[PDB]
């Protein structure tokens, strides 16, 4: 969903 | 229920943040927003298919309301020009962008007043909200497929209201023509960054959205289309087209901007070209894009806000 | 081997596309090329974990070869002040100045038994600057920098390098390319926007964390604080994280938090220096060297990065 | 490897  | 606000007993208030983690984008998969969201995106896709072939010199709907959400891009329009950009390097953000803004969020919820008739100005704060962050990121200077998406929003808010009574795919092309012709200018003269931008592994810097619309008007004529898919690959037809079709459009707009072969450039957008046979396809495939590449990642829609009148946070 | 070139019996050629789709970026991940990359990357990220503390008005190495190269980054920069803009249409223009300069640079650069090497060298680090026509730069192109230290590395040209060296070039090298970007209004070339580390660089934060690494808890900076836009700033010459960061702060608008979410991530997340230098390194296998978009514009010559097996 |  988001980045990491 | 997915596209009517039940006014009038139903209230309205400033929407506010609630897309803040990875859950939180989840949770957002099955609230209310988006079931409407998601109903509204596929109406305007249906409809502008009836649209195969618009207007170039349109200029007003029949409906009252598409006039108005016209007039009021119409004045925000003008703001541009009362906001000449600053000197020095056309590379990023370019400052003069957060004075138009200023100048924005002052006038904005007077040009809504007068444009809602009485009876509905209780609505301006939630409405103010969503056009208000249609057109690119306050302090970020950058604008992506989250404030296009904001902007569809806008609409569907005053569709819910029942002021777009038979709206045929025209008016969807009238109000998104003059939605895009804006950004356009926008990007182009603040110099604008993309936000949410997935590189070279995603659609399109900005939108997406802009696609699935175009890809949508030759859907109905696939084979009988004036172009096929493989053919905007084709720099001089493009052109030919980029009145009459949003797909062209975009592209178009990627080909003025970006300066290698297109291949290099846009892949995504390549691979489209030379690997769907057919409209229909490239628009089932950009809509199932959308919910995975925009409805779902968090950098493009943590700032979706939510009221408690248009786009709710509640569960289902 | 990864390290030496058979010199002079392997011999050199104007390098070649070799990357072309799925298939051949999974080739290429067994290529001696690959291997004499990776080889060359550790190197200089342990060598430089020996340099925390560089000297900041350094001017000369005390290798040969580590000035010559100097002097020719800087015989280019010269080209610069003279290529005014109005990307940027002034640039193709540089571009074009530096192949027609450049191999005679190098001609200058080494022992005249030699200059059998340039038409490869040549293309190496003329291609280091970014793309000729598509007006961007991205990792391949400092990939492509690093190859091109490389090459003169497997020419033994550098005995005993020190951290301090594998510095100072790059420090140098940044410092063109910070330039590049600004004057010329170059893209990001390759990249993967918001979910990519950034928008234009790896390796400067590779060294970055590998100079803080060793002494991780008494580093004058712990990985949360590259957040803090004064510290970040205070150590901006002589650690290149920061130099990194300080880029990213004055460039891009917003919070950081927002426009940098993976750098974010890092600092708030990955507690010690060693620890972040040994993700990225991890992850510039991944996303530098196995990304096709990315690495389709290395060419390979037969005599330093070679298209062969293993 | 590639966007697609
Ligand atoms: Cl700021």
């Amino acid at each position: 969903a988001a980045p990491k | 229920s997915l596209d009517r606000v039940d006014w009038p007993h139903a209230t309205f208030s400033t929407p506010v943040k609630r897309i803040f983690d990875t859950q939180t984008t989840l949770d957002f998969q099955s609230s209310l927003a988006i079931h409407r969201i998601k109903y509204h995106l596929h109406k305007y896709t249906t409809l502008i298919s009836h649209c195969s072939d618009p207007d170039p010199h349109a200029t007003a709907s029949s409906i009252a309301m598409v006039n108005g959400l016209m007039g009021v891009l119409d004045k925000l329009a003008h703001l541009i020009d009362e906001t000449p950009p600053l000197p020095g390097p056309r590379r990023y953000g370019n400052l003069a962008c957060r004075e138009w803004h200023h100048k924005l969020d002052e006038r904005l919820p007077q040009w809504l007043q007068e444009m809602l008739p009485s009876e509905y100005h209780e609505v301006v704060p939630e409405l103010q909200y969503y056009l208000g962050n249609s057109f690119g990121s306050s302090t970020r200077l950058d604008y992506g497929t989250g404030h296009e998406l904001s902007f569809m929003a806008t609409v569907a808010a005053l569709d819910m209201l029942g002021m777009f009574p038979h709206m045929r795919g025209a008016d969807v092309f009238l109000l998104f023509n003059k939605y895009y012709t804006i950004m356009r200018r926008l990007i182009l003269t603040y110099t604008l960054e993309p936000a949410g931008s997935h590189g070279v592994w995603g659609l399109d810097d900005h939108f997406h959205l802009v696609y699935i619309l175009g890809s949508s008007q030759w859907q109905l004529l696939d084979a009988q289309a004036p172009l096929q898919p493989r053919e905007i690959l084709d720099k001089s037809l493009v052109r030919e087209y980029k009145d009459t079709n949003f797909y062209c459009q975009g592209i178009n707009f990627i080909n003025e901007v970006k300066m290698g072969p297109f291949e290099e450039h846009s892949p995504i957008l390549y691979d489209i070209a030379v690997t769907v046979p057919r409209w229909s396809k490239v628009c089932k495939g950009l809509l199932k894009m959308y919910s995975v590449e925009v409805l779902k990642k968090f950098p493009v829609v943590q700032h979706f806000w939510f009221g408690t009148g248009f786009f709710p946070w509640v569960n289902i």
